[PDB]
């Protein structure tokens, strides 16, 4: 990174303005004689008392735990944003009551109770109770800071300068900010995204953590600065609970976190627009997932391809160059789903066109990857290029669709194609433009197999501040740019996936990776950690980076395989494609000037470690997908943090070189060069874990030394967990997604076990409009395995069957005895091996749609 | 009285099964020599035998896997793709 082209605290005048705001006695008080309560809110008027500026807090009780927060100026001049769009309904209230009022201090009971509000009139402050356990204070340390709209026309809060680049600023200092105190709370994450740790650092010696959508080269580790997307989510966790903090707000962002009986307080401070926070009470952590899931969505399901290997680099050269990949994977038997196109595949960077000479027939092209059941991926930026013989600019440019400047006239930056304009993502007009411009008529060349990239949608503007957009440009409805920023990329990512759908006739799931995003992105599809490095410790910050998105919603995430940028060594691409396989989103990709690295071009062991990693990633599947339902269903994430699973082991707070899939899988992938085992920790009293591939059984809580060679990847098999997999692997997931299962059951020390599994076509929305899915609960105890419905609605035709149960901690039987109606009782044949205590159940041949149960008798 | 026949014995010789077992979907033998019809052992082989042309060697995962592996198009029998004779 060169760090000069982007601003630190300091160099943005209003971060510079509010931090230089000290824990004090804050100026602000509440005049409780305009208090007013409602069924659904309390106002009261806010005053400065030095400025006599007018506030007004709406403070809301909500249902499911929460609490709404918010300020706007009583008698603005103008108005202040509020976020549209990422929030998915109207959140439903509570009541809020007055149980106690004195001269100073109002106290709230929300419903019927256990929760309580304390509102302190001077000076303004806000405590959050269960009973009689405080959670939550704001304002505690008396840093609200609100700055009124001044009359239109010190150091930089009018026009203000950075590097070439000025601001007109014609609304002047309009920042907000706000501190809450978290007692009790010594561990802080989320507000993604940065190349840092997954517990959040203190900033108090530094920098705070930045939340501006930014593309920055060459992007190092283990520091705060923004990178290309922003999730305003904080949720902090102790062994006694879990909260969240949600900032709604699409300004610049500065988040301050300092500590001190322990006990953390995280400070926010926005541009623009309102105070707007969500303050989600848990108790759980998967309360708080619930509570968070219910204001901005769950992630949208992926079509099951998605969730298999992407091949892709900058860039494949042409039709023959993918037809030779797609042909290289089938000869080294090695699965791909999908096949990627880069910014060369275009008409020179001229967006939804093909290069003739590059790919004369991409009809063809995508009918030969039909053919072999794979798809493609295409770039498509949200840059156009100036250039009157160029249809989608032609019509923007007619229709008035694009970013505009003060003046009126269509902004224009320098960009991949030169002179570039950026549409108004922020218009509903111009997002329905967008998305049916991927209709098959419209998108010339395209067909169902193609899905599409989102790249550089921030927006990156080579000669802009900060590489993004002047602050002052203008978008619809009159909203600077300033004020909209950290939405730009979600919107370019949701009229995407809203074309995908719609070309369809609205049949078809979307496939969209986005490198921008926000809260509520987690609606339209996969997100990356964009431009890496072929490095070990970017590959170590996968972990941390993907876990900080999981935990605010962002399930479908992944770093580049090999890294981005320059030639990773055999060993660390090795290394990498075993790290990736077990992440959600998995692509291997390149820059530009990399050397060539399918993986069937490196020496034989090298190919063999991958081919294994690959297999491993298929085989799961049917895993991935039920991870990713429920995630979808509940807005659980599909990757977690161990303390995720283990609430009260306080040695699992700050890890970070291990993760779970669900509750089922504990990874810890190697990630260094020549290591020869690695140090695992295997959580849970009474807990057992069963390794993988030697089926050997360990007792938590302990860190076990497990030795590891070029192949291995360190995972672990929860007891009492069952996880499906299609044991056939072939060379993509539709060759599969008709295939039968295999169940492993790992049993618990009570010889207990459950898990589900989801199934429907692999790529429509029929889940939801026909109820065409499975949703299954396999579950032993006792002597019996027993397949009953988790979800009676669900009707799937399928030739799915159960092909294989595999159990791990279990005696060796005398007879095996299989159940279901309309057929007689069934007596299946078995192997057990006594050394790891694992017993194969032969061919049940049961259907998946059917209720079952399998008898061990002794 | 009536004389049975004999079972299938696994080219690798690690088991014997009856010959319901063979081509019966289920991997019964270590080499996959069970399964040389169908999809169901992660090493085995399906031969394209290309009646008047020269005969290819498949992965067994090729086995109706809904791809045109055989030029003679023997690999797709129960897959949904019906795959056209092309060893001309
Ligand atoms: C809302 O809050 C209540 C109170 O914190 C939650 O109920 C408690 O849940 C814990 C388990 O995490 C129990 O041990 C307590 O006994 C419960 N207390 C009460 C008063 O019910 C509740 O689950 C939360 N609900 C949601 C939807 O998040
Ligand atoms: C600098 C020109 C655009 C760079 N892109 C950035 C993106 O994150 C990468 O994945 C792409 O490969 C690349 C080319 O479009
Ligand atoms: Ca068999
Ligand atoms: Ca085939």
């Amino acid at each position: 990174v060169d760090r000069s082209n982007f601003k630190t605290c300091d160099e943005s005048s209003f971060c510079k303005r509010q931090r230089s705001i000290r824990p004090g006695l804050s100026p602000y008080r509440a005049l409780l004689d305009t208090l007013q309560l409602g069924p659904d809110a309390l106002t009261v008027h806010l005053i400065h008392e030095v400025t006599k500026v007018l506030l007004v807090l709406e403070l809301q009780g909500l249902q499911k735990n929460m609490t709404r927060i918010r300020i706007d100026e009583l008698e603005p001049r103008r108005p202040r944003y509020r976020v549209p769009d990422v929030l998915v309904a109207d959140p439903p209230t509570a009541r809020l009551s007055v149980s106690g009022r004195d001269d100073n201090s109002v106290e709230l009971t929300v419903a019927e109770g256990p929760y309580k509000i304390i509102l302190t009139a001077q000076p303004f402050r806000l405590d959050l109770l269960e009973d009689r356990s405080l959670l939550l204070s704001v304002n505690a340390r008396g840093l609200m800071a609100f700055e009124h709209q001044r009359a239109p026309r010190e150091p930089g809060a009018w026009e203000e300068t950075f590097k070439t680049h000025s601001d007109s600023k014609p609304y002047g200092p309009t920042s907000v900010g706000l501190d809450f105190s978290l007692p009790g709370m010594e561990h802080v994450y989320g507000i993604p995204e940065h190349a840092d740790s997954l517990r959040l650092k203190v900033t108090e010696g530094g920098e705070p953590y930045r939340l501006y959508n930014l593309d920055v080269f060459q992007y190092e580790l283990n520091n705060p600065m923004a990178l290309y997307g922003s999730v305003p989510v904080l949720l902090a966790h102790s062994f006694h609970r879990d909260l969240g903090i949600f900032w709604l707000n699409a300004a610049e962002t500065w988040v301050d976190i300092s500590s001190n009986t322990p006990q953390t307080d995280i400070r926010w401070m926005s541009e623009s627009g309102i105070i707007d926070v969500f303050l989600m009470l848990g108790p759980s952590v998967f309360d708080v997932f619930r509570q968070y899931a219910s204001l901005t969505g769950t992630q949208a399901l992926p079509p099951l391809f998605s969730l298999g290997y992407h091949q892709s680099r900058w860039n494949y050269r042409d039709e023959a160059d993918v037809l030779e990949v797609d042909q290289g994977f089938d000869d080294h038997n090695m699965p791909c789903d999908v096949i990627w196109l880069d910014i060369e595949h275009a008409d020179g960077k001229r967006y939804f066109t093909w290069d003739p000479t590059r790919f004369p027939q991409p009809l063809n092209m995508l009918e030969h990857l039909a053919s072999k059941r794979r798809k493609l991926v295409a770039i498509v930026d949200p840059h156009i290029k100036v250039d009157s013989g160029y249809r989608v600019h032609e019509e923007l440019r007619n229709h008035g669709l694009y970013v505009k400047t003060r003046d009126g006239s269509d902004y224009e930056g320098w960009c991949w194609p030169g002179s570039a304009s950026y549409p108004d993502f922020t218009n509903p007009r111009m997002r329905a433009w967008w998305s049916n411009m991927f209709s098959f008529d419209n998108y010339e060349g395209s067909a169902p197999n193609l899905y599409v990239w989102n790249d550089m949608n921030e927006p990156s503007v080579f000669n802009g501040p900060e590489v993004t957009m002047l602050k002052d440009a203008v978008h619809y409805g009159g909203w600077e740019h300033r004020d909209i920023h950290n939405i730009y990329g979600l919107y370019v990512h949701m009229a995407t996936a809203d074309g995908l759908i719609q070309r369809s006739g609205g049949i078809e799931r979307p496939f969209v990776l986005s490198r921008a995003f926000f809260s509520g992105s987690q609606r339209f599809g996969a997100v990356w950690t964009g431009d890496n490095t072929a490095e070990w410790d970017h590959l170590k910050i996968s972990i941390p980076m993907c876990l900080s998105l999981a935990l605010v919603g962002l399930s479908f995430c992944g770093a580049d395989v090999g890294g981005f940028f320059k030639n990773p060594e055999p060993e660390l691409l090795v290394r990498w494609y075993q790290m990736g396989a077990y992440q959600p989103f998995f692509r291997a990709h390149a820059h530009l000037d990399t050397g060539r690295r399918e993986p069937w071009l490196l020496a034989s062991q090298y190919q063999d470690a991958i081919r294994d990693a690959l297999f491993q990633r298929y085989s799961l599947l049917p895993f991935w997908y039920t991870l990713f339902y429920q995630a979808h269903k509940e807005g659980f994430p599909v990757m977690r943090p161990l303390w995720v699973q283990y609430p009260e082991d306080m040695s699992t707070f700050s890890i970070e070189d291990q993760f779970m899939l669900g509750d089922a899988l504990l990874i810890h992938p190697v990630s260094d060069a020549g290591a020869h085992g690695v140090q695992v920790y295997l959580p849970g009293q009474e807990e057992v874990w069963y390794d993988i591939q030697s089926y050997q059984k360990h007792h938590g809580p302990q860190t076990l030394y497990l030795p590891v060679t070029l192949s291995s990847i360190p995972v672990f098999q929860r007891g009492g967990t069952i996880v499906p997999r299609w044991m056939r692997v072939r060379r993509s997931s539709d060759c599969m997604k008709d295939d039968p299962i295999t169940l492993f059951v790992a049993l618990s020390p009570q010889g207990t076990a459950q898990g589900e599994l989801f199934l429907d076509d692999g790529h429509t929305f029929n889940y939801q409009t026909r109820h065409e899915f499975l949703l299954r609960r396999f579950s032993f105890s006792g002597s019996t395995l027993v397949s009953s419905s988790a979800d009676p609605k669900g009707h799937l035709e399928t030739p799915i069957w159960i092909e294989r149960v595999v159990i791990m901690g279990a005696g060796k039987p005398a007879a095996v005895v299989l159940q279901t109606k309309g057929s007689p009782e069934s007596r299946l044949s078995f192997q057990h091996d006594p050394e790891t205590s694992v017993l194969i159940l032969r061919k049940p041949g049961v259907s998946v749609a059917s209720d079952w149960s399998i008898h061990l008798r002794a | 009285f009536y004389e049975e026949s004999k079972p299938f014995t696994c080219l690798d010789g690690t088991a014997t099964i009856p010959f319901d077992q063979v081509n019966d979907d289920y991997c019964d033998c270590k080499d996959g020599s069970d399964e040389p019809g169908t999809a169901a052992c992660p090493n085995g082989s399906f031969h394209c035998t290309n009646t008047g042309y020269k005969p290819l060697y498949i992965l067994s995962s090729r086995v109706n896997d809904g791809v045109c592996d055989c030029c003679d198009g023997t690999d797709e029998y129960n897959s949904g793709t019906v795959c056209e004779n092309t060893c001309r």
